[PDB]
RNA sequence: GAAAUUGUUGAAAGGGAAGGGCAUUUGAUCAGACAUGG
RNA sequence: GGAAUACUGCCAGCUGGGACUGAGGACUGCGACGUAAGUCAAGGAUGCUGGCAUAAUGGUUAUAUGCCGCCCGUCUUGAAA
RNA sequence: GCCCUGAAAAUGGAUGGCGCUCAAGCGUGUUACCUAUACUCUACCGUCAGGGUUGAUAUGAUGCCCUGACGAGUAGGCAGGCGUGGAGGUCAGUGACGAAGCCUAGACCGUAAGGUCGGGUCGAACGGCCUCUAGUGCAGAUCUUGGUGGUAGUAGCAAAUA
RNA sequence: UUGGCGGAAAGGCCUUGGGUGCUUGCUGGCGAAUUGCAAUGUCAUUUUGCGUGGGGAUAAAUCAUUUGUAUACGACUUAGA
């Protein structure tokens, strides 16, 4: 023998975790964001761009669309940490957003042919919309970007 | 592949050198409290070195337990290997320095086909 | 476009001191356009990173940031504090910082 | 803000412009300090005078060469008083005195570059009126300062280009505004100012 | 010299006694999370609830010296936004804190709570 | 004061020329050689 | 075949000593964690 | 003469931003919302998504930087002396 | 009241230092702000106290578990431990297939004394636990002996005619 | 590419002349996705080494020797194709 056995030893059983009591609610929304509002992606792979809120998903992020006629973004989703709303919008009323949802995102290379129509017909609701008030087009079309002297302290928005 | 545990926490990892053991190469390291009367170690004046006290020991729940978690055992034959068949996801084999390199394919080999963890194979072995 | 800045600049001051004891484990910045702490609550928690070079590569490139959030406020001139994974080198002193715009509340 | 800010020294305060210098070197701003002999010190003549006879009192017993070194010029006097505003025997404050430049008149690179003003060490606005002032370099010159009238001699020599150059400068922004006119009753006008602009 | 004292509002007794509120049994520093714990000690008395015992204090009455003995010290925090005094040994008459601040003490105590 | 610009004769006594050098004997005394150019150029260079 | 002490080689630092504490950049160096259908 | 407003104070009034912490480990307690089945924030963090093995991350070590740090031992009222 | 005179000392010099004149001075008021090993909240180590529990079903009743408070320290006391030579007992312990020693800006464990491992060098002995026992732990004592430095290729190697 | 002006550290400023690239002043037609809900990001700017393609140039200094206007030793100052 090199060191001596010891007198006890533990228990090998893991222990059952105690019943835990945390209920999951649903998540409360910053009241800037309400479906047609244009946002500012403030990181990730398209941040600087402007897009338009879809829906609120249930797996707590936002539908997103821009729409990829104008600025290149397809529907997406997107956090609503990582976004600046803007007080510009456009109306929503002729856009389905029915079907999409957390397990249309579902990780199951080619795009889908689904996807691919599915953002012709909804972005077809949305330019159509965005044709309606001057500039709009190109102001989704452009990247948000911060000036010399741009406060976002100050800055509205 | 041992008990779960919660996060291991040191407390203090630096190694708590005896004072001036740095200054005089006739002092060795090995801690020893200073008893002189002004020493500003001992009267712990700001910038000095740190003492051994009490309040640095360990987490009764992750002392002992190696970055693994499993608190280690000496083994100097398969007899003593054995010792740790039972308690596998508890303790951990470490073969003592003196035992030649036959005796070690053997003891590795019975740590293996027992499932006990050995803390140092790739131990006196050739290749 | 011309310009494709997404955060606010900022300058990293000094440590968190006494007059004559420091505390690197927080960080004192500037930020530029913020003169009052009322300024300053618009930063609170938003992220900073200290962006730097180096030699040997991460991935392809030998450019590395420090990440860190802004924590509370300091004093009266819109100065905040600020911790980051690790501890900004003090080196650092007078060099600028990146404050971000998320997470974003607006 | 700015990669680098040129202060016209004339009509500021010794030890206020000191103090706001300082401050930006050590949070990382590159500073060029020109006309630093019109600088100005609170206190008449003769006192400025007198104290800096004191500063000029003191040197190294046993060698005057390792003693306190007793600079003259204005941009030295500053920086005096700027080092000293620094803690300038350690790495931090080296490199940013080294972020610091001081000229006395306006030098070439910096002759043609826009130049600004730091209101609270401005003397104008600080002082009282009827309090007394030093000038910097007529002090300057007074303890040993040698290069006085030089500095003034190609500073009256710039005075005149510059003069030029600003009479260009404005006879174009006379023609800017000129053809401003039809745009100034155009409809992209009204368009602007009913944004601000 | 060495307190700053007054008369204490029906809401500072609550908030002490709600938040702050601990009670001696056998040594033994425990908070009142439950009525039971006080009329498990203070139920000889009447005062089964914490309201029982915040009434028993703030209207003083024939069981205030046990009801007050029950309640262990109160632990405070410095108060949360300074003392608003220079100088804290100086009586409030004078410089402010060390001493009787008469209806003050609320202002002061609720800020250290 | 300054020094602005030096302008030499076309033609150097060699004793002048031995003061430019520390072994005058076995130097290739390659002297204002390529100066004298300025010269020979017509002008200019010299009267610039 | 230890230490003081010394030679060479390699690495690093160095504006009137050097060594120490906290923290972190940089480099060097070590690690614990990878078996579930092919 | 009828208000308003300031000032001080109370609400077991409603709400927005930031920070640190998640100790414990089947159930036993006290509760609240419930017409009920039951639900909960009620005797301590769970849900969700992603990122890492040429490696993220952590230890050591050297160097740098901010702040700090006088030579121990001894006698002594008092030692860096 | 503030200021001025009164107001003379020896290295150059100190409102701490730059420097400040509707102050960055003096008197007074009012607010914001900065940060102690202190206060409040929580995690962890220890100490002391109180309570539960082999009715059990293994592997410790000196335990296991719940709760509260506390933690400065010279001279000094006590406790719980670390380490060395030897001794009884035991692992039928380790080892020429490499014991002990030594060297390792290599690994792990312990608050610590210390313990453990890898690699190198090595050559014949050696270790764990339970006890016993001491000629049992060093930085000093102008300590003892032995060895080695800086000083330093320096002082010097110039009387006595060559 | 033509001229001017700039010596405070001018090393920059104004100018002609054509050539050529873009232009969001304005109107069209296409593309962007899956980088998967943030971690990843534009490459700047210093020195230095390999290289290739042509342009241009072809020295001294130290040692030893030597002088004494110099000199403790270095140093100084002369001389030698
Ligand atoms: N003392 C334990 C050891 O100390 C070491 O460090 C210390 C000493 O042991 C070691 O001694 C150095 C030695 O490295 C070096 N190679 C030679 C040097 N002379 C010694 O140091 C000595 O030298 C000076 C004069 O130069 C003496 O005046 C003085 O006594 C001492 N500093 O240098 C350090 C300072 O002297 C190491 N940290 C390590 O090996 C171990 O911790
Ligand atoms: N900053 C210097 C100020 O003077 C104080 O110190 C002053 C005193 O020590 C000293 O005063 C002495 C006096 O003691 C002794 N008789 C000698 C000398 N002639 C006097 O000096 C005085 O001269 C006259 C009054 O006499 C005053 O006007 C003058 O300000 C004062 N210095 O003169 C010093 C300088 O004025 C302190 N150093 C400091 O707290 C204060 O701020
Ligand atoms: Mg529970
Ligand atoms: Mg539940
Ligand atoms: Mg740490
Ligand atoms: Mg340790
Ligand atoms: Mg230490
Ligand atoms: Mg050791
Ligand atoms: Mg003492
Ligand atoms: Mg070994
Ligand atoms: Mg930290
Ligand atoms: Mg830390
Ligand atoms: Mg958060
Ligand atoms: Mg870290
Ligand atoms: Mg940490
Ligand atoms: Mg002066
Ligand atoms: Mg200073
Ligand atoms: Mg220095
Ligand atoms: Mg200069
Ligand atoms: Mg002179
Ligand atoms: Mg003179
Ligand atoms: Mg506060
Ligand atoms: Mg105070
Ligand atoms: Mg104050
Ligand atoms: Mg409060
Ligand atoms: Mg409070
Ligand atoms: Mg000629
Ligand atoms: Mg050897
Ligand atoms: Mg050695
Ligand atoms: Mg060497
Ligand atoms: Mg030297
Ligand atoms: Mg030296
Ligand atoms: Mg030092
Ligand atoms: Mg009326
Ligand atoms: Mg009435
Ligand atoms: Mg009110
Ligand atoms: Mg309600
Ligand atoms: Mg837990
Ligand atoms: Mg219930
Ligand atoms: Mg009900
Ligand atoms: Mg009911
Ligand atoms: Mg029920
Ligand atoms: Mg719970
Ligand atoms: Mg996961
Ligand atoms: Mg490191
Ligand atoms: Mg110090
Ligand atoms: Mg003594
Ligand atoms: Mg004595
Ligand atoms: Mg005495
Ligand atoms: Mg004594
Ligand atoms: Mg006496
Ligand atoms: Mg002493
Ligand atoms: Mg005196
Ligand atoms: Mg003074
Ligand atoms: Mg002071
Ligand atoms: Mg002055
Ligand atoms: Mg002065
Ligand atoms: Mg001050
Ligand atoms: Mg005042
Ligand atoms: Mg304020
Ligand atoms: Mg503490
Ligand atoms: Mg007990
Ligand atoms: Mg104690
Ligand atoms: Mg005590
Ligand atoms: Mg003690
Ligand atoms: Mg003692
Ligand atoms: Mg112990
Ligand atoms: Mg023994
Ligand atoms: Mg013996
Ligand atoms: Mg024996
Ligand atoms: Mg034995
Ligand atoms: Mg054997
Ligand atoms: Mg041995
Ligand atoms: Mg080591
Ligand atoms: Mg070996
Ligand atoms: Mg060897
Ligand atoms: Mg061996
Ligand atoms: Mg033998
Ligand atoms: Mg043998
Ligand atoms: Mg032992
Ligand atoms: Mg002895
Ligand atoms: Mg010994
Ligand atoms: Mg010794
Ligand atoms: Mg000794
Ligand atoms: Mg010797
Ligand atoms: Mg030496
Ligand atoms: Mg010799
Ligand atoms: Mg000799
Ligand atoms: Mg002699
Ligand atoms: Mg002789
Ligand atoms: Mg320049
Ligand atoms: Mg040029
Ligand atoms: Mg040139
Ligand atoms: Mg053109
Ligand atoms: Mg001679
Ligand atoms: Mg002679
Ligand atoms: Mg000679």
């Amino acid at each position: 023998s090199a060191q001596k056995a010891p007198k006890w030893y533990p228990s090998e059983d893991v222990a059952a975790l105690k019943k835990t009591r945390k209920a999951a609610r649903p998540q409360k929304l910053r009241a800037s964001l309400v479906p047609g509002t244009v946002l500012i992606l403030l990181a990730g792979r398209f941040r600087g761009k402007r897009v338009v809120y879809l829906k609120h998903l249930e797996d707590n992020t936002l539908l997103i669309s821009g729409p990829f006629k104008v600025n290149g973004v397809p529907l997406r989703r997107v956090n609503a940490r990582y976004v600046i709303a803007t007080s510009t919008k456009v109306s929503v009323e002729g856009v389905n957003v029915e079907k999409f949802n957390v397990e249309y995102f579902a990780k199951e290379k080619e795009i889908k042919a689904e996807r691919v129509e599915d953002q012709k017909v909804v972005d077809k609701a949305l330019i159509a919309e965005i044709k309606k008030t001057p500039l709009l087009k190109q102001y989704l079309s452009a990247s948000f970007s911060l000036k010399n002297g741009d406060k976002p302290h100050m800055l509205k928005f | 592949a041992s008990l779960p545990h919660p996060k291991i926490v040191k407390k203090h990892t630096k190694k708590f050198k005896r004072h001036h053991s740095d200054r005089y190469h006739r002092v060795a390291e090995n801690w020893r409290k200073q008893k002189g009367i002004d020493s500003v170690v001992r009267r712990r004046f700001r910038g000095n070195i740190s003492q051994p006290k009490i309040g640095y020991g360990s987490n009764k729940k992750t002392k002992f337990l190696s970055p693994s978690g499993h608190k280690t055992f000496l083994v100097a034959n398969v007899k003593d290997l054995e010792t740790l068949t039972m308690h596998t996801k508890t303790y951990a084999a470490e073969i003592a320095h003196n035992i030649s390199a036959k005796n070690r394919v053997v003891i590795l080999a019975r740590a293996k086909a027992l499932g006990i963890k050995v803390t140092n194979p790739k131990g006196r072995l050739a290749l | 476009a011309e310009s494709h800045r997404l955060y606010v600049k900022g300058k990293h001051l000094s440590y968190q001191r006494s007059k004559r004891v420091n505390n690197p484990n927080v960080s004192l910045i500037k930020i530029e356009g913020v003169a009052t702490p009322q300024d300053a609550q618009f930063y609170l928690g938003k992220r900073i990173a200290y962006v730097y070079r180096a030699s040997k590569e991460v991935r392809g490139s030998k450019i590395r940031v420090m990440w860190g959030k802004v924590t509370r406020t300091h004093g009266n001139s819109g100065v905040v504090r600020a911790t980051f994974r690790n501890n900004l080198p003090a080196k650092t002193f007078g060099a600028s910082v990146r404050i971000f715009l998320y997470p974003s509340n607006i | 803000v700015e990669p680098v800010v040129v202060i016209d020294g004339k009509g500021h305060l010794v030890g206020r412009l000191a103090s706001v210098v300082a401050k930006q070197l050590l949070n990382g701003q590159k500073i060029v300090v020109v006309r630093a002999e019109e600088l100005n010190i609170s206190g008449e003549f003769f006192r400025n005078k007198l104290k800096y006879h004191d500063f000029l009192r003191k040197a190294t017993a046993f060698n005057k060469t390792r003693g306190p070194f007793h600079f003259r010029a204005p941009s030295r006097i500053f920086y005096k008083a700027l080092r000293g505003m620094v803690s300038h025997k350690t790495a931090r404050g080296k490199a940013a005195l080294e972020r610091l430049k001081v000229f006395e008149g306006i030098p070439p690179p910096y002759d043609k570059k826009k130049r600004v003003v730091v209101p609270q060490a401005l003397r104008v606005l600080r002082l009282k009126p009827g309090r007394k002032y030093t000038t910097l370099g007529k002090l300057s010159t007074s303890v040993g300062w040698k290069y006085e009238d030089v500095v003034a001699k190609l500073e009256a020599k710039r005075k005149v280009s510059s003069a030029e150059y600003y009479a260009k400068k404005r006879a174009f922004t006379k023609k800017v505004a000129s053809a401003n006119a039809t745009a100034a009753e155009s409809d992209v006008a009204k368009q602007l100012a009913a944004l601000g602009y | 010299p060495y307190v700053a004292y007054g008369y204490p509002s029906y809401s500072t007794i609550r908030q002490l006694v709600y938040k702050r509120g601990f009670g001696k049994i056998n040594k033994q520093r425990v908070p009142l999370s439950d009525n039971a714990i006080i009329e498990a000690n203070l139920g000889k008395y009447g005062i089964l609830s914490i309201d029982d015992l915040i009434h028993e204090i703030i209207t003083v009455g024939p069981h205030f010296k046990q009801a007050n003995n029950f309640l262990w010290p109160f632990k405070l925090s410095n108060p949360s936004g300074g003392w608003g005094v220079p100088r804290k040994f100086k009586h409030f008459i004078q410089g402010g804190s060390f001493g009787n601040r008469e209806e003050f003490i609320n202002k002061l105590v609720k800020s250290m709570n | 004061l300054r020094s602005l610009t030096t302008v030499w004769a076309e033609h150097l006594s060699d004793e002048v020329k031995r003061r430019f050098y520390k072994n005058w004997y076995k130097s290739k005394k390659k002297a204002f050689t390529k100066y004298s150019a300025k010269y020979a150029q017509d002008g200019a260079g010299i009267e610039r």
